[PDB]
């Protein structure tokens, strides 16, 4: 029924974070 | 007082009000303010890069005639 | 600052004219109200600012656009444009209360202290 859910929240600096640097890998 | 510290720092720059702070890229911890006429760079409004650190900038803030009325700052 | 001001007033008032010389029906009126609408965030942005000496020259003479423009596409005055000359009346004032005709009094002793924006007050 939720489409989201936000599992985590993290520190940004102002904006936000600058693209390309961060990255997200699944494992299983 | 920060946590990673544990003891009662004083802010060494002597303000009147801190409309805004927070983290910003370079500096680690940063206040807006004032101390104690039309031109864009004279601003009247110091940046303080936080503990008791340089300025840092009084060059391209808020013109000082508006100095008087704003009340808040995002 | 002031520059800017300045500039979006004669930029606005050239718009006018264009506006005034060339264009359709509709159009004609779609580049006044779009002016018109420039002029009043313009006066709200000097309104939000205490009195300044240099910035009633540009107040006085935006009011005086304003209402011009007001007046002429309405095709008629109201009221509202006569609140408009009393706060801007209130703003000279301001700088240095109870109705027209003693603000009108006070403020042209005050032109006779001779600050040089009377080419804007005679206007008025």
């Amino acid at each position: 029924a939720p489409r989201v859910r936000y599992l985590a929240g993290f520190c940004c600096p102002l904006g936000g974070l600058a693209a390309g640097k961060p990255r997200v890998l699944c494992h299983e | 007082i920060s946590s990673q510290t544990g003891k009662v720092v004083s802010v060494s720059g002597n303000f009147s009000s801190i409309q805004w702070a927070g983290e910003i890229e370079n500096l680690g911890m940063v206040l807006l303010g004032l101390k104690e006429d039309y031109a864009i760079w004279n601003t009247k409004f110091c940046v303080y890069s936080l503990e008791s650190q340089e300025v840092l900038s009084d060059i391209y803030i808020i013109p000082p005639a508006y100095s008087s009325v704003v009340t808040y700052v995002h | 600052c002031l520059d800017l001001w300045r500039e979006k007033n004669d930029r606005l008032v050239r718009q006018a004219k264009v506006a005034q010389n060339s264009g359709l029906t509709l159009r004609r009126q779609q580049l006044a109200q779009d002016a018109l609408e420039g002029l009043r965030g313009l006066l709200h942005s000097l309104q939000g600012l205490p009195a300044a000496v240099p910035v009633l020259p540009l107040e006085l003479t935006v009011t005086c656009n304003f209402i011009i423009l007001r007046a002429s596409l309405a095709q008629g005055f109201t009221e509202d444009q006569a609140q408009d000359i009393q706060r801007s009346l209130e703003r000279v004032l301001e700088t240095q209360e109870q109705g027209l005709r003693e603000l009108w009094d006070s403020v042209l002793r005050a032109s006779c202290l001779l600050p040089e924006l009377l080419s804007a007050l005679h206007r008025l």
